[PDB]
RNA sequence: GAAGACGGUCGAACUUGACUAUCUAGAGGAAGUAAAAGUCGUAACAAGGUUUCCGUAGGUGAACCUGCGGAAGGAUCAUUA
RNA sequence: UAAAGUUGCUGCAGUUAAAAAGCUCGUAGUUGGAUCUUGGGAGCGGCCGUCCCCUGCUCGGCGCCGGCCCGAAGCGUUUACUUUGAAAAAAUUAGAGUGUUCAAAGCAGGCCGCCUGGAUACCGCAGCUAGGAAUAAUGGAAUAGGACCGCGGUUCUAUUUUGUUG
RNA sequence: GGCGGCGACGACCCAUUCGAACGUCUGCCCUAUCAACUUUCGAUGGUAGUCGCCGUGCCUACCAUGGUGACCACGGGUGACGGGGAAUCAGGGUUCGAUUCCGGAGAGGGAGCCUGAGAAACGGCUACCACAUCCAAGGAAGGCAGCAGGCGCGCAAAUU
RNA sequence: AAACUGCGAAUGGCUCAUUAAAUCAGUUAUGGUUCCUUUGGUCGCUCGACUUGGAUAACUGUGGUAAUUCU
């Protein structure tokens, strides 16, 4: 290509969108925004294809263009924006609050919270700088620049942020022992605390994280998020509590539940 | 046009290569400014990305500096002395980086006049007879005085420099691009930098 | 293979590549020499023109005439006697005909009495020789 | 030693016209646990390409070869040996890339055989992607 | 470019001995017992049989 | 601030000659293969009527013949103090 | 393409069926003898089974009258190998669920507004990571510029240091 | 007369997204009737510039004599775009992959460039070469390897 | 409506001719670069008019060429 690719092939697009192969030859490519193409959520999938208040996406149109859909605290009126990971979907109308984390499997969840923890989201800071008069600048997962950072803050912290003004409110430093929801590769949705951070100097550094039940595993760091100090998250958790039971109790689980509901 | 291709060219191996694309446009090259000595002609160019370069074709001012003691003065650019690249770059009065050019010394002079207070090239016999600057070699207060003799304990200058401030015309080091900045910028030599290209002159010249 | 070294991949890779060479259907696929001298340029099947109907005589044991069909193929301009099937059917083409023609069966090679005629017709005047024969198509002039 | 060139040598970094009444010399740690040679810090000698004393960051990639051929100014040959696996045979088959390599000449006592460390910075030259990081000599040449 | 599926597999296999007697004459009894129509209809259920029992084969050399 | 020109640069193309990758025409020559019954012989297979064969020479209508050395795939596993 | 073990790594042949160079030397290639740790300490089941241990020196927590037990860094023969981990577009293939009426398919669907799915496996080689050290290579001290020790000499160098300042 | 709300557009620079570009490591079919090749019309490297978005013999000037190869370079061929994949299939394999996804390339052949963030663009322009259209014969216009459709070529492929 | 302006027209689509360490693939680098757009910063930081100037198109009119999305 001569230039920038503008369209985005449905059998191309990120796995976890969950769209099919016979609708059409497109899927949407998301607006350049905050997040990654592989990483966000587009909001005509959030409204047609996950909540299923539209059928089609000039229905998706009719209700983005009334400026309803508030996206982590302002109007969005753009159908292919990425929403993307702790992002706040304010549906104002019905009075509905979502915030986009992670299922365990690993695509993201429609996970309905309160309007009261709403106001607030948590940022992953990727990077700290010094501005251009000793001014200490701050870009986070989804680029909310912040000037005037709390000096303790360092490179792979989380910030509690509130929506409605644009302020930290806590941080929480990268140390072992604090919860952690993993946000890339195959234990995409996994929660657990974090264990050994382990320095390759030059390549990655893997970090190690011990899951509720046991079951450690691990992952690269660019990959790993922080959700809470030690046990207690700072968000409401999806169902399941980013565990990832087996095939075999996923299967004897649905079986269970199946004959014990009727 | 004129490319700036590498697949243009023979592998490591000694085997050439076939072109599997026809050329590029990032892949420019543009001709040379190849600037002058001269009244300022500054043209503009439109480079990758919508961003400006200045290519200098006639350029005779420099914003040079004197290391020594911090100074930089804007001076006008005489001659082209020394060129490291080629000979004819010195027949051929072209500024490029890393020319040695003879630059006017009278902003560093006047500067240095007006700071330590000592008449600096000027044969003796030969004063200042207008009364200019004889006003300001004299007519301070008591401690105003005595911070400039303070100072003038540390205002001893090369032998080398002294003699090139006496011909009113210093060797200078374009340190700048000339044909991409559009600036003719850089810094005077001292020291064994002087001592090497004042060499390279002599073994050239004679 | 001779040479059991853990180190030894590219003398039994190399070795086998030299001697797959001395293979009859290897050789022949992978050279020109076959494809060129191939009259059907490596196609299946060939239109060409009748310029002459020819008697070949059968082989040494057996002894009957086999009615073939002198082609000049259109794609080449090369000469081919091609045999015509069943009993009765050099009655149905008329000299400079457009006869679609394919091999007779063994790849390029001259079968059983019929000596170096490697081809049959297929089709006449593009009308199947099987529908002529049943007599289900007529002949269009 | 040193301006043979037609241009004068120095380090870019360090001025040498501070007014008086020996040249410190400007060296960086290359990281990855790399000591930097004694050499390099005492050094009278100027490299651009040097990854002690000049203008080259090694990042990405570290290898290792047998140093083949050192007849060119300030660069050298290594030849990396390597088994590649034919899957067909289930054998391997001994293969080699010979790399130019840029040897700072604070790297002094280096001989055609000692297993020299390399890391991957910018393209030095057109085949050039590898400046020398460490030397240590062939097993046993001390004599 | 198009949003047409294409993904479609054949449900028997055809025996390579055209006229064993042994199976000709065995695949007939099946054919008359069950009234099924043609020797395809045998070749489908013995071509699910043949991959539930490839399948069972790659189950077996794997460790309890 | 338009035409236009000098110079540089990228460079299509064109002329001239050589090198050359494929295809094609070719008086004539010289082979090979294929036919059901052509001519001269009978070289080989039986010690094939001079054992055959190898290498290398020369010769001759033709198979071939002869010299020199070699082989048994020989027509002798042996031949007697 | 299989059948072709008639291209042969698995796996062919070479006295006479096609085939071992006239013979030998010979460099890259390929292959290469043996040898360098073992006994028991701790515990269970009914003499035999399954586990933990058989490197060392800067920063703090289960404690103690400068250090003892231990936690976290950083140096630690070098590789192949094996096992694990990270990471590795979907689509295809295997494959989980699901009566497209069956099926090929599909990614849906189910329940008198609620529930549920859109799993998982494989992804040679090369690269990254962390256990194992058998097998194979490579190494170290042999004119001693050899270890482990404390000592006495010599060139350049953090200041804790003279109430605050020469 | 003075103070302000909700936006729209604009804007230097930093960051972010979308990429692009050039680099690292390792991996490709046949061929030796291709064994030496590359190099003062740059071959490998040094030094200093020019150019370029920047790293680089990318290019100039002066230097040094390198660089690659029996672990197959170099040259030639390929009915060779590469890959994800396809067929076959005990276990190994063999063959295919123009073909809907990824990446590359080209718009009759070469070449040059305007605009723009991005093009050496061809449903843009400028020449040349080949071909071809309209002409009051002065001139003008062209690029279906887009969708249909036509001719031709063929064994071989659909509705203007 | 037209017209100036802005944005797009560099995506999509087609084909596979060329191309054999090239393309491509996995794997890293960009501490060597560029980046409309979105997103978030930034946008009285410089100590030195209650809104200015000349056009040009659409429109009207006069055309020319056999002919062009000519002018």
């Amino acid at each position: 290509a001569r230039g920038p690719k503008k369209h985005l092939k449905r059998v191309a697009a990120p796995k976890h969108w969950m769209l099919d192969k016979l609708t059409s030859v497109f899927a949407p490519r998301p607006s350049t925004g905050p997040h990654k193409l592989r990483e966000c959520l587009p909001l005509i999938i959030f409204l047609r294809n996950k909540l299923k208040y539209a059928l089609t996406g000039d229905e998706v149109k009719k209700i983005c263009m009334q400026r309803f859909i508030k996206i982590d605290g302002k109007v969005r009126a753009d159908i292919t924006y990425p929403a993307g990971f702790m992002d706040v979907i304010s549906i104002d109308k019905t009075g509905e609050n979502f915030r986009l984390i992670y299922d365990t499997k690993g695509r993201f969840a429609v996970h309905r919270i309160t309007p009261e923890e709403a106001k607030y989201k948590l940022c992953k800071v990727r990077k700290i700088f010094v501005g251009t008069k000793g001014i200490p600048h701050l870009v986070t997962h989804d680029a909310r620049t912040i000037r005037y950072p709390d000096p303790l803050i360092k490179m792979n912290d989380t910030i509690q942020i509130d929506l409605e003004t644009g302020k930290i409110t806590d941080f929480i430093k990268f140390d072992t022992g604090n919860l952690c929801m993993v946000t890339g590769g195959a234990n995409l949705g996994r929660i657990g605390v974090i264990t050994n951070r382990e320095r390759h100097p030059g390549s990655f550094d893997v970090v190690h994280v011990k899951d509720a039940n046991g079951n450690s595993f691990a992952t690269r760091l660019s990959n790993i998020f922080v959700i809470g100090k030690g046990n207690k998250p700072w968000i409401s958790l999806p169902r399941g509590k980013g565990i990832r039971l087996t095939i075999a109790e996923e299967r004897d689980k649905r079986l269970a539940a199946k004959q014990s509901s009727g | 046009g004129i490319s700036r291709d590498n697949w243009h060219k023979r592998r490591k191996t000694g085997g050439k290569r076939k072109p599997y694309h026809k050329k590029r446009k990032y892949e420019l090259g543009r001709p040379a400014a190849n600037t002058k000595i001269g009244p300022r002609r500054i043209h503009t160019v439109r480079v990758r990305g919508g961003n400006k370069k200045y290519r200098a074709l006639r350029l005779d001012v420099g914003n040079f500096s004197w290391g020594s003691e911090c100074c930089t003065r804007k001076t006008r650019i005489i001659d082209v002395v020394y060129n490291a690249s080629n000979n004819e770059l010195v027949r051929t009065k072209t500024l490029v980086k890393n020319c040695i050019v003879l630059i006017d010394s009278t902003p560093y002079r006047q500067w240095y006049e007006s700071h330590y207070a000592l008449p600096l090239g000027r044969k003796k016999g030969a004063k200042l007879t207008p009364e200019e600057e004889e006003i300001l070699n004299k007519k301070r207060s008591k401690k105003i005085q005595k911070k400039y003799d303070e100072r003038k304990k540390n205002a001893k200058i090369s032998s080398l420099l002294e003699e090139q401030f006496q011909q009113g015309k210093l060797l200078a080091c374009i340190a700048s691009r000339p044909g991409q900045c559009g600036r003719a910028d850089g810094y005077v030599l001292e020291g064994k930098e002087l001592e090497f290209y004042l060499r390279k002159i002599k073994a050239r010249k004679g | 293979g001779k040479c059991r070294g853990l180190r030894t991949a590219r003398k039994l890779r190399s070795h086998r590549r030299d001697q797959k060479w001395h293979d009859k259907q290897y050789k022949k696929a992978h050279l020109g020499t076959a494809l060129k001298a191939n009259p059907f340029g490596g196609a299946s099947h060939a239109k060409g023109i009748v310029l002459e109907k020819v008697g070949v005589e059968a082989k040494q044991p057996n002894s009957a005439i086999r009615k073939c069909v002198r082609v000049q193929l259109i794609k080449n301009g090369k000469k081919i006697t091609a045999f015509v099937p069943n009993d009765g059917c050099l009655n149905f083409i008329e000299e400079n005909d457009e006869v679609l023609v394919a091999g007779f069966g063994r790849k390029g090679h001259a079968v059983g009495d019929i000596p170096g005629v490697r081809f049959k017709v297929v089709k006449v005047a593009n009308v199947s020789l099987l529908a002529l024969y049943k007599g289900k198509k007529e002949r269009p002039r | 030693d040193i301006q043979t060139e037609r241009a004068y040598q120095k380090q870019p970094t360090i001025f040498q016209n501070k007014k008086r009444v020996k040249l410190p010399r400007y060296y960086k740690n290359i990281g990855l646990g790399f000591k930097t040679p004694k050499e390099a810090i005492e050094g009278t000698y100027i490299d651009k390409k040097c990854p002690f004393t000049g203008n080259v960051s090694i990042r990405g990639r570290i290898l290792s070869g047998v140093v083949t051929k050192m007849k060119m100014q300030r660069t050298i040959v290594i030849r990396r040996d390597y088994l590649h696996y034919i899957r067909k045979y289930n054998r391997f088959e001994k293969r080699h890339k010979n790399m130019s390599v840029h040897l700072s000449p604070c790297f002094r006592d280096v001989q055609i055989g000692d297993i020299v460390t390399v890391g991957e910075c910018r393209p030095l030259s057109k085949t050039v992607r590898f400046n020398v990081l460490k030397v240590t000599k062939a097993a046993g040449t001390k004599k | 470019p198009v949003a047409r599926s294409w993904v479609c597999r054949k449900t028997y296999v055809t025996p390579r001995r055209p006229f064993e007697k042994s199976r000709l004459d065995q695949e007939l009894k099946l054919i008359g017992e069950y009234g099924l129509r043609n020797k395809r209809e045998v070749w489908r259920v013995k071509f699910t049989l043949a991959k539930i029992r490839k399948a069972a084969r790659e189950l077996l050399t794997l460790d309890e």
